[PDB]
């Protein structure tokens, strides 16, 4: 009773799907034919009629036919089934021996072993192309804990971000940091792990050292993208592009024109444009850009169909596997409906108003990373400067401050003040856009000026008391019951902080 | 229809034919089963042609079916074998439509095709060399999949003493190679240069060609286009309306060529036609030694007849390939067309003077024999041509070519057809021709001149401030809105009515025309009626105080026609001619925008798909014509939509719903909220994204997710045992509960009305191996087992029965809890019935 | 240091018009795409090709960055701004007919 086995096992002529799905069918359903316990044997006739039947019984199957084997038999298995994972793998039948082999686990025999250690580097390995990042877990933990080595952590990163778990691989990165210290951890960790401060200081430490290199640059680039450092972006884009490859070359005009857009330089955002590739997303968004800055509105709904013709691929991908993993895309569908509401705020005065209400409801139902907001704020900077809709950059400033990002906090709130309190030290502050002033000085108190703060709040308060006395006629009493709820709002800081 | 069916199916059998194929190509657009496969079948055993008009057409319109498939492919084995010319290929043909028609049997079809083709490589070889070519084009991919027996068999093949393999296989040679490039160029080169070493030599000449032209296109591109003779700044409508081995052998593939060229210089019509058009793609790669071997062969051939058209063609190539060393055979050249022209062939001459300049002072003397040849489409395309690549005299060249239509248009039939074409085709400089032309067409009974002379005269009024030109402009379009509505036919009706575009609108607006345009309203044919309701839309903004009570009158009308006629035809286009309306004429519609989506919501909750289809692309446009006024009914519209979305089963194709609610969404400003009060929306978003095939559509289904905005994935989360077995028990004991848990799945539902005698007797004789153990499963299988003898029907009823006598036999005492139930069982089932008698005796 | 300069060849004013010597003339007829024809213009006087998307219909017609325009679709353009140029292209039609000086490596 191992001679349709053995054809079955040394077969691996199979050259696609329904192959192998016609190898496990056969190798099922004679493991039911041998299986000892007769109430197994007895649903043979079923299994093959009906797939099911045979698939539920599997594993039930293959410890009852395992453990009759006289060891040689197991060999003559277990080879086979080190190759059929290894080599001309299927999805399908790849999930199947996955849940065998943790049935295995879970039994006392205890696991099968696969081309020694268990197959502990093999299963990680084929889980994580199944995408079942969890098995890929468990098996990368089994892995760590016989010996630790820096290519372990860096997959257990990667699997944690896959996994939506951001805590663990923080964890991870701290372990680096206390038994290899600093070397060992690379700035890609940094980065995986939206450190893009520790990324940057990585990536500083490692271009001084070591030569200048396409890689370290490419990196260093993208950490100050993800910061928003839109000056030294575009000093290190000006000073470097003669003395660089095609191939890099492809790989910098992604960020480039990001940071040329950011500082509103549209000569450069246009040469850098032409360079990313065309079949990329990014490379149709940045064309359907610049098509909206031309006032070609014809290309620029061309460009966004193709844009979202090449998001496709990625929306499906992503959405297989969870919503999380699909809202990357989903923020990227954001910006192209946007981009739409775009060209009716260029075509239809009627419509503005309405266009920006729109706007505030979308961005808040939005979750509050800094990274989609400040995309969705650059696109819809395209028509609405950020003195035409305050409430949407004080909110952002907000975020900014609650995520320990108050340099970017400053600069933002700077630039709506109008003027820089933090170079007239001496002068008061302005109040022309009391919203704004509030909110300045209560950053100040985050940032420990805090005997500042509290004497500029008592200045703005008798400032505003008396602008209210003066200023109050019957015509202004909506702007009068905003002025009381700020005027409230101050109050209740003034007294907590004395 | 069934009788009149095959009727005209012999009178399709016994131009004409062509007409009839089309007609029930056109009748298979709208539409049994069988009497169509015997309709086919009647066709096919009688004639071939007409029973592949028959065969190809059926399966391209009504869809490639298995049962279709499986029919028509013995059909279609069976002509192959041994058939005529020309029904051979047309039965390559039905090949090629069913090969591209993307079935899941396609993959077998052709690759059934291809690997007899490969056994034979004479009604057999040229069968399977236009099936190789067409396949070739059409199928790239499965035609890869044999490309080591592809060249091996045919280099073989091709050689043998024959023509129509020579023109074909070559043919597949080229859709192969090409191929190969975009992604063997050894053994191309090895069997062609073995083959060169007369019917050995226009097929190796072609072979060397091939990795000539291929590794340069500027050869081929001249060629291509010869054989064939909006902006960017529009602002789009504010309402949307509803939508290496080549070049290093190709040194030796010119000098291997000009030498059979030299040879064969006239040996065995047919050779020197493929060495004239391989010469100038050779010269073109690498031009003196080449050129002159090429030049006599090109030179002799241009006095010849019946090689004069491809020798100019050839020549054209080579005065662009060869610049300066080719002005030593110009006057050669320029004598034997001063001597071809004055017979009048010479249609491709003036193609080719055009690829000369493609220059001189010369070709101003030039121009008085050119233009005395005659009115043809080449020349007019030429000279407009020849003015745009050097517009050196374009006023010289317009001067002669109006003084030429004016000496032809001051004096047959299908002459005066082209002449209007060229009259129409390009710009000109035409006032008394126009009063003369509105002459012509009034006067002339032929449908093809009137049909022509309308699309002249609307092309040549694109000049559209002296009184007495706008009293002649008004005239003639006075003329022309009378012959678009007394016309009868409607095709003169059409051309006349869409070619008042917008450029006429100021003439349009006037009173008498606007009096004119609303008789039009109530034209016969729909389509015309669907294009004059938008053009008086279009103009309600520049005369409102006339045009907006007339559309208030047909908008009532129209609501009428919508409500009242009980008829799908009728119904589906009142709504598309409302449709008109909602787009051209959105300040009429908004004051009446809560009467009509009333009476839209009431349609949609009507207990044929086109009707719906229309209804929810006006409700799409009426959402950005609404302009937030539409707020109150949003939550209704929204319902309805979603309960459609969901399921195939609706008529109502995917693609206008998800437009119809992304218009909604975009204007009216529903962000979010609607997340939250339907929940499912997420998930039948991203089911299309899994399921929809269509590209127009997913694109719409991702337009919906970026308008509705990105959810937060927590915010979505508000809105939102096998392995435990052996966890407890021992081995022993954990196969049966396995095999148990297994059976009982196909137990329920209607799984087991397929598998019922197996899952049955296999949960028996685990029973029996147990023994006294299986009392645990009792209560699981018991309340199972009895609702299974109650629901099931006819024969398993008795084996059923027998089965639980196995199973009391076995359970024994512990079957009292559950012996009420059997006994009521019995109590029902117990009939007259011999049968079931003595089952229930030995229960 | 915003600017960004890819040529080479500082002025060619008067070098261009002489007839002869360093180049050879040629026409290259770009026809339009759905994303767009992928060319930037940013000589001063010259109007010099400043860059061209390698995938682009552009490059596939020779069309290479070291080159230098005088006429574009009929109008002769030899001496007019880098920007007045780009806003003809836009504003003329899908097609676009478009000279190349193209230096003979020299
Ligand atoms: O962070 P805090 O100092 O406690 O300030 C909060 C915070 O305002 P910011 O937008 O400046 O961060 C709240 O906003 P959330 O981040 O929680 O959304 C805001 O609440 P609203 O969003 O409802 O306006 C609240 O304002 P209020 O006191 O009117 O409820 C305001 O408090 P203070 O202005 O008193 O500091």
């Amino acid at each position: 009773s191992t001679i349709n086995l053995q054809k079955a096992w040394g077969a691996a002529r199979r050259v696609s799907k329904d192959d192998w799905l016609e190898w496990l069918r056969r190798l099922s359903l004679e493991l039911l034919k041998d299986s000892s316990s007769p109430s197994l044997r007895s649903c043979w006739a079923l299994a093959q009629a009906y797939n099911p039947m045979a698939r539920d019984l599997f594993n039930a199957a293959f410890v009852s036919c395992w453990s009759e084997l006289n060891e040689d038999q197991q060999d003559e298995l277990i080879r086979s089934i080190e190759l059929a994972l290894t080599s001309q793998d299927i999805a399908e039948v790849t999930q199947t021996l996955l849940n065998l082999a943790e049935f295995m686990e879970h039994s006392d025999k205890g696991p099968l072993p696969l081309r020694d250690d268990n197959g502990i580097v093999l299963l990680g390995e084929r889980a994580a192309k199944c995408r079942a990042y969890a098995k890929a877990l468990h098996y990368k933990e089994l892995e760590f804990q016989k010996g630790p080595t820096p290519a372990i952590l860096e997959s257990l990163i990667s699997i944690n971000n896959k996994l939506q778990q951001p805590e663990a691989a923080a964890g991870v990165l701290e372990y680096a940091m206390k038994h290899f210290g600093e070397l060992e951890i690379q700035a890609t960790w940094y980065e995986k792990l939206h450190e893009w401060e520790d990324a940057l200081v990585a990536y500083d430490k490692k271009m001084d050292t070591n030569k200048d290199d396409p890689e370290l640059m490419l990196g260093r680039m993208r950490c100050l993208e993800a910061l928003g450092e839109w000056g030294q972006l575009h000093q290190q884009c000006c000073e470097k592009w003669t003395l660089v490859n095609d191939e890099t070359q492809a790989k910098m005009a992604r960020m480039a024109a990001a940071a040329a857009w950011g500082l509103g330089q549209w000569d450069s955002m246009e040469e850098y444009t032409c360079m990313i590739p065309r079949d990329t997303h990014d490379g149709a968004f940045y064309r359907a850009v610049l098509a909206l800055h031309q006032d070609l509105f014809s290309l620029a709904q061309q460009c966004i169909d193709k844009a979202r013709d090449l998001l496709d691929a990625e929306l499906t991908a992503m959405a297989g596997e969870s919503y999380s993993r699909a809202y990357g895309a989903m923020v990227s569908c954001h910006m192209l409906s946007e981009l739409e509401e775009v060209i009716q705020y260029k075509l239809v005065p009627e419509r503005r108003e309405i266009i920006r209400q729109i706007w505030w409801e979308r961005l808040q139902g939005c979750q509050r990373i800094v990274e989609d907001w400040q995309k969705i704020l650059m696109v819809r900077s395209l028509v609405v400067s950020p003195h035409e809709d305050m409430r949407t950059w004080l909110k952002y400033a907000s975020l900014c401050g609650k995520s320990g990002r108050l340099a970017l906090a400053h600069k933002t709130l700077v630039l709506l003040l109008g003027v820089d309190p933090s170079r007239q030290l001496d002068h008061p502050l302005p109040t022309v856009h009391p919203q704004v002033t509030y909110a300045y000085m209560k950053n100040m108190w985050k940032s420990a000026r805090k005997i500042d703060a509290f004497q500029h709040m008592q200045h703005f308060v008798q400032t505003m008391q008396q602008q209210a006395q003066h200023a109050i006629a019957t015509e202004d009493q909506q702007h009068k019951q905003e002025l009381h709820k700020l005027m409230a709002r101050c109050f209740l800081k003034l007294g907590e902080w004395q | 229809x069934x009788x009149x069916x095959x009727x005209x199916x012999x009178x399709x059998x016994x131009x004409x034919x062509x007409x009839x194929x089309x007609x029930x190509x056109x009748x298979x657009x709208x539409x049994s089963t069988r009497f169509y496969d015997q309709l086919n079948h009647h066709i096919f055993e009688l004639e071939r042609k007409g029973g592949i008009l028959a065969i190809a057409s059926l399966i391209g319109v009504e869809g490639g079916n298995a049962t279709r498939i499986g029919r028509f492919a013995n059909y279609l084995r069976n002509l192959l074998p041994s058939n005529d010319p020309v029904v051979m290929e047309m039965a390559s043909k039905a090949i090629g439509r069913l090969a591209m028609a993307g079935d899941t049997f396609t993959a077998e079809y052709v690759e059934f095709e291809v690997k007899r083709a490969l056994e034979w490589l004479e009604g057999r070889r040229h069968a399977a060399v236009l099936v190789l070519r067409e396949l070739a084009i059409s199928v790239p991919t499965f035609f890869f999949q044999q490309v080591q027996p592809f060249f091996d068999n045919i280099f073989v093949a091709v050689w043998d003493p024959k023509q129509a393999i020579r023109e074909g296989a070559v043919a597949a040679l080229r859709a192969c190679l090409i191929l190969t490039t975009q992604r063997w160029y050894r053994h191309t080169f090895e069997e062609a240069e073995k083959g060169f070493d007369d019917d050995r030599i226009h097929g190796a000449l072609l072979i060397l060609n091939e990795l000539v032209r291929i590794s340069s296109m500027e050869g081929e591109r001249l060629r291509e286009e010869m054989e064939e003779i909006m902006g960017f700044g529009t602002k789009p409508r504010h309402i949307t309306p509803f939508t290496x081995x080549x070049x290093x052998x190709x040194x030796x593939x010119x000098x291997x060529x000009x030498x059979x060229x030299x040879x064969x210089x006239x040996x065995x019509s047919l050779i020197q036609m493929t060495i004239l058009n391989l010469l100038p793609r050779l010269a073109a790669f690498r031009p003196t030694q080449y050129l002159q071997d090429t030049m006599n062969h090109v030179l002799s051939c241009v006095k010849k007849e019946k090689e004069r058209t491809a020798a100019f063609q050839a020549l054209g190539l080579l005065s662009v390939a060869v610049r300066s060393e080719f002005k030593v055979y110009l006057p050669r050249v320029l004598d034997i067309i001063r001597a071809a022209l004055p017979p009048k062939v010479d249609a491709t001459v003036f193609t080719c003077i055009s690829m000369l300049a493609r220059i001189q002072q010369d070709i101003k003397e030039l121009l008085e024999p050119m233009l005395a040849v005659g009115l043809s489409p080449a020349l007019t395309a030429v000279l407009y041509d020849l003015s745009r690549q050097i517009p050196q005299l374009k006023k010289d060249i317009q001067d002669g070519l109006l003084k030429m239509l004016s000496l032809v248009l001051m004096h047959d039939v299908g002459s005066i057809t082209l002449a209007l074409r060229t009259l129409g085709s390009f710009e000109f400089e035409l006032t008394q021709f126009v009063r003369h032309c509105a002459d012509h067409f009034l006067n002339s009974e032929h449908k093809e001149i009137r049909m022509e002379a309308a699309r002249t005269c609307s092309r040549l009024l694109t000049p559209s401030v002296s009184q007495t030109a706008v009293q002649v402009v008004a005239d003639v379009l006075s003329k022309l809105l009378v012959v678009g509505i007394t016309d009868p036919d409607p095709d003169i009706r059409y051309c006349v009515l869409a070619s008042l575009d917008e450029r006429f609108d100021a003439h349009l607006a006037q009173a008498e025309n606007l009096q004119a345009l609303f008789v039009a309203l109530n034209d016969q044919v729909f389509e015309i009626r669907e294009l004059a309701i938008c053009t008086v839309g279009r103009l309600s903004s520049m005369n409102p105080a006339f045009v907006m009570p007339f559309l208030r009158k047909m908008l009532i009308q129209i609501l009428t026609e919508l409500e009242h006629s009980g008829i799908g035809r009728i119904k589906e286009q009142s709504a598309r001619m409302l449709g008109h309306l909602v787009s051209n004429a959105p300040r009429l519609i908004r004051p009446y925008m809560e009467p009509i989506l009333k009476a839209l919501i009431l349609k949609l909750k009507d207990p044929n798909p086109g009707v719906i289809n229309n209804v929810l692309a006006t409700i799409g446009e009426l959402a950005q014509v609404s302009g937030l006024e539409m707020r109150k009914w949003v939550d209704e519209l929204f319902i309805i939509i979603m309960d459609m979305l969901q399921d195939s089963s609706l008529l109502a194709k995917r693609q206008v719903a998800l437009w119809t609610l992304g218009q909604l969404v975009a204007s009216t400003g529903y962000v979010v909220e609607p997340y939250r009060k339907y929940p499912t929306l997420l998930e039948v978003l991203l089911n299309f994204l899994k399921t929809e095939q269509n590209q127009g559509t997913r694109r719409e289904a991702i337009r919906v997710l970026g308008l509705l905005g990105a959810l937060d994935p927590y915010k979505h989360k508000v809105n939102i045992e096998m392995l435990v077995n052996m966890g407890n028990l021992p081995l022993d004991e954990f196969y049966p509960a396995v095999s148990m848990v297994a059976l009982m799945r196909i137990f329920r539902d209607q799984s087991l009305s397929h598998h019922h005698t197996m899952v049955v007797q296999a949960i028996t004789f685990i029973f029996k191996s147990l023994g006294l153990k299986c009392v645990q499963f009792l209560p699981q299988v018991m309340p199972t087992f009895l609702n299974v003898i109650r629901v099931c029907d006819g024969a398993i009823r008795e084996f059923l029965f027998q089965q639980l006598g196995m199973l009391v036999s076995f359970v024994k005492s512990h079957i009292r809890p559950y012996m009420d139930e059997i006994v009521t069982l019995m109590r029902e089932f117990w009939v007259m019935n011999t049968s079931i008698q003595s089952t229930i005796i030995l229960l | 240091c915003n600017p960004k300069s890819v040529l080479k060849r500082p002025v060619t004013s008067e070098e261009l018009l002489t007839p002869g010597a360093p180049y050879a003339r040629k026409t290259f007829t770009i026809v339009g795409d759905a994303v767009g024809w992928g060319f930037v213009v940013r000589g001063s006087k010259p109007c010099h090709i400043q860059a061209v998307d390698p995938s682009g219909p552009a490059a596939a017609a020779g069309m290479k960055v070291c080159q230098f325009v005088v006429s574009v679709n009929g109008l002769n353009v030899l001496h007019v701004d880098y920007r007045t140029v780009n806003n003809l292209i836009l504003t003329g039609p899908r097609t676009i007919v478009m000279e190349v000086m193209e230096e003979l490596e020299c």
